[PDB]
RNA sequence: GGGAGACUUGAGUGCAGAAGAGGAGAGUGGAAUUCCAUGUGUAGCGGUGAAAUGCGUAGAUAUAUGGAGGAACACCAGUGGCGAAGGCGGCUCUCUGGUCUGUAACUGACGCUGAGGCUCGAAAGCGUGGGGAGCAAACAGGAUUAGAUACCCUGGUAGUCCACGCCGUAAACGAUGAGUGCUAAGUGUUGGAGGGUUUCCGCCCUUCAGUGCUGCAGCAAACGCAUUAAGCACUCCGCCUGGGGA
């Protein structure tokens, strides 16, 4: 659940966090841990390509099995663990043959659940099936766009998608964004919705916490200089003072669509949203 | 629940007299028997009788109506109530309608009328007025 | 006369379309008990049975 | 459940056939209260059933008060057996 | 225990072998979830009072079962019947 | 009144039965509206007292077939049922409260009321997060009018729906606190119980608990109430003391 801190200090005032009750252990699997360096939004050229990133707490990557392609044996859910790299929690599961792995934690997952993958798997939380075998109306997550590539859609905390129907070699899916689109029927997905549904309600509370979470301060364009931002310059506070608000590189900010107009996927996108 | 069985008995008699019923029946008790016998000997009620059952007994009262079916009992009033007990000293014994009625009183000499109570020069608890 | 009591049946199967038909009109509407001669208890039981039959497709909802 | 009720009655009967008594009634009501507490914790919005729960609690309190007024030793023994306060 | 009647409609196009396998599978589910199937029988192939999932005919099959109320046999049957394609519709009702 | 006893009518338990939109949880079914898509098809559709706004040749309205989604549950349906009240109406299952009728095995007054407290409490409203078909404050336009910040018409946001948590107010009304006992009848209806017939159905009598109407005694200022008292009585609680100010 969400625990709200008493206003002992102005920094602590109005702050809330997660009690991490669902978390069972704080010992990550050494075998599945991999090193990660903080790129701080800088590419191989060393240029800052994405602003407002850098600093923060060191993290280790937990290899998540988004593919869920080990259909032979079931996996016993051993622990629900905190993952610094993603909003949702992860789950350490042991395969009966002795292979240990991580998966995204679906809502309602419990330690001891015996999860299965493959066309014959039952329609239960945590199981993985090809979309063709998932009955209409089912709630799913961890949907893979290309067969064998591994789940890509619906992976953030609390997200979910709904199966709406079949057509040809495609399955109709409503994604968390509300966009309705076709996805190749041979693609797999996990039954249920991503756990940690409460993540959105957390009130960060202070700047230092964002810094911990690796967000550097964001500067409004209206307070920069003319050569720095289109909104920069002017005496005192000023309005946008342009036909439309624009990004630092002149791209309009409000309402201007950026999706490629000749994108191939348009053929598969049935109804858009956002 | 019933809290004043004496007042209940008085009200039963009052209603039966009002509709001019010939008889009435009540759950029995020592105080009720005393009141019934007092009325019997004072001529307010034609007759009294008792039936033995397995709860508390029953007391049956045969009312008295004069020529032209005129009601002998004009009314009854409960004086001492559970909410407020009423006690009178010997001098304070009340006269009902200048004696045309009666006041049933419980005293250390037993349950008696106001006439008897003031003749003996003792007070008590004024159970009821009858007239 | 209450047909249910007359036939002396205390159980009303929702499958007995034969029985349920005499208690609905054309258009499939349920008849008032004042019209069908039946009592309140049997009327309620018939209502439940007919609704279940409608749900299971044994009786039509309309027409 | 009737079987559970009967077994409790047999356990707490003051004597053969003692269906009604402070001990028997209080024990049965305590078991009912526990079960209904579980039910309420499952369905916190079941105010209508919670009212019946409160009525049971009140009746059990009245019976306990009567038992204490009557025989304090039996009252103490009963509360010790049933784990009450 | 409590007695339930489960009546469900099998899509008319089902093959005989498929129907037999389906009936056995669902009765097995009921048995495995701690419920005693006192009977299961194909009732009738009938016309529906209205179209259901594009069909106007259906095979009504009746399963009389008993179980403790707490037992999940009824819930599991409901879940799997809803998921399944062969069963157009189903209804479970307490009986005497 | 206190103490020591006994008793079963009050009260409760036991045993055998009855009905119910009682409550909560999770599902599910059809009608219909709206929208989306595709045919057919041509000039209106819509609406008023009359109009206009509006929608429509970018092909509407209509009509046919589908799809999505929200909300409420036609017929049954009834001063019918249930709940302390608010209120509860599609169907299914899980949990669950209460009520009533028998019997008389059990306890043996264990009961009533109940300030202060605690709980629930229509609609609107508030917070977080969802949902959002129809309706609809605000708002916009068109009419009306002297004016029309309205009635009327065309749209339409919050809200109306869900989960959680606040709010705790209503002509929250039977404008009638609860408990108990007594006092003509007549006639409906709901759930039982018993008996006398009746081949069963059913018909008659009795009786219990609700719900209605009519109507004695009595009460009332009158209106009217009248075994569901506003009559006759007792216990406890709440509340009133001219109108305004308030
Ligand atoms: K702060
Ligand atoms: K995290
Ligand atoms: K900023
Ligand atoms: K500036
Ligand atoms: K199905
Ligand atoms: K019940
Ligand atoms: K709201
Ligand atoms: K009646
Ligand atoms: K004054
Ligand atoms: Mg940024
Ligand atoms: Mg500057
Ligand atoms: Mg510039
Ligand atoms: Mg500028
Ligand atoms: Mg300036
Ligand atoms: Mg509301
Ligand atoms: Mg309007
Ligand atoms: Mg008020
Ligand atoms: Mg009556």
């Amino acid at each position: 659940a969400i625990k709200k801190y008493k206003p002992t200090t102005n920094g602590r005032r109005n702050m809330t966090s997660s009690d991490f009750a669902e978390i069972t252990t704080s010992t990550p699997e050494k075998s599945l841990l991999q090193p990660l360096k903080n790129n701080a939004g800088r590419n191989n050229n060393g240029r800052i390509t994405v602003r407002h990133q850098g600093g923060g707490h060191k993290r280790q990557y937990r290899v998540i099995d988004f593919k869920r392609n080990k259909d032979n044996v079931a996996a016993v859910v051993k622990t629900i663990e905190y993952d610094p790299n993603r909003s949702a929690n992860i789950a350490l599961v042991h395969y009966e043959d002795g292979v240990k792995a991580y998966i995204l934690a679906p809502k309602g997952l419990e330690v001891g659940m015996r999860l299965v993958s493959g066309p014959e798997a039952d329609i239960k939380v945590g199981n993985a099936l090809p979309l063709e075998n998932i009955p209409v109306g089912t709630v799913i997550h961890n949907i893979e766009m290309k067969p064998g590539k591994g789940g890509q859609l619906i992976r953030s905390a609390g997200t979910s998608a709904q199966v709406l129907g079949k057509e040809g070699k495609y399955v109709l899916i409503r994604l968390n964004s509300g966009e309705v689109r076709m996805i190749l029927a041979t693609c797999r997905a996990t039954i249920g919705s991503v756990g940690n549904e409460q993540h959105e309600l957390i009130n960060i509370g202070k700047a230092g916490r964002s810094r911990w979470m690796r967000k550097r301060p964001t500067v409004r364009g209206s307070v920069m200089n003319p050569n720095d931002h289109p909104h920069g310059g002017g005496e005192g506070k000023t309005p946008i003072g342009r036909k439309a608000p624009v990004s630092p590189w002149g791209q309009p900010a409000i309402g201007y669509k950026t999706r490629n107009k000749k994108a191939k996927s348009d053929k598969l996108i049935v109804r858009r949203r956002t | 629940v019933m809290t004043d069985p004496i007042a209940d008995f008085l009200t039963r008699i009052r209603n039966a007299n009002m509709v001019k019923h010939e008889t009435l029946e009540v759950p029995a008790s020592k105080i009720k028997r005393d009141i019934a016998e007092i009325l019997k000997r004072e001529g307010f009620i034609r007759d009294v009788e008792y039936i033995e059952d397995d709860k508390q007994g029953v007391i049956r009262v045969f009312l008295k109506y004069g020529k032209n079916e005129e009601r002998v009992i004009t009314n009854l009033k409960r004086i001492s109530k559970p909410g407020l007990r009423a006690y009178v000293k010997a001098d304070e014994v009340p006269k009902v309608l200048n004696g045309l009625g009666i006041a049933i009183i419980s005293t250390s000499e037993g349950v008696i009328t106001d006439k008897e109570a003031r003749a003996k020069n003792i007070g008590g608890e004024v159970i009821a007025y009858v007239w | 006369v209450d047909y249910i009591a007359a036939n002396h049946i205390e159980y009303i199967d929702y499958k007995d379309t034969e029985l349920l038909k005499r208690f609905i009109s054309e258009r499939g509407k349920i008849l008032p008990r004042r019209v069908t001669g039946t009592g309140a208890k049997n009327q309620r039981k018939l209502t439940i049975a007919i609704k279940r039959a409608r749900i299971m497709g044994l009786l039509p909802f309309v027409s | 459940s009737q079987e559970r009720k009967n077994e409790i009655i047999k356990e707490y009967a003051r004597h053969e056939g003692d269906t009604g008594s402070p001990e028997v009634q209080i024990a049965v009501l305590t078991e009912d209260i526990n079960q209904l507490n579980e039910h309420a914790r499952t369905h916190k919005k079941d105010h209508h059933s919670y009212r019946g729960l409160m009525k049971k609690i009140g009746h059990r309190r009245n019976l306990l008060a009567y038992l204490r007024k009557t025989d304090i030793q039996r009252y103490r023994e009963l509360i010790q057996r049933l784990g009450l306060r | 225990d409590t007695k339930y009647e489960i009546m469900y409609i099998i899509r008319p196009n089902i093959d005989e072998e498929a129907k037999t396998a389906l009936v056995e599978r669902f009765d097995t589910i009921l048995k495995d979830n701690g419920a005693e199937v006192i009977e299961s029988k194909d009732w009738e192939k009938r016309r529906l009072a209205y179209e259901m999932n594009g069909f106007r005919e259906g095979i009504y099959h009746i399963v009389n079962v008993t179980s403790p109320s707490t037992a999940g046999a009824i819930n599991e049957f409901d879940r799997l019947a809803k998921i399944n394609d062969d069963i157009i519709r189903h209804m479970i009702v307490k009986v005497e």
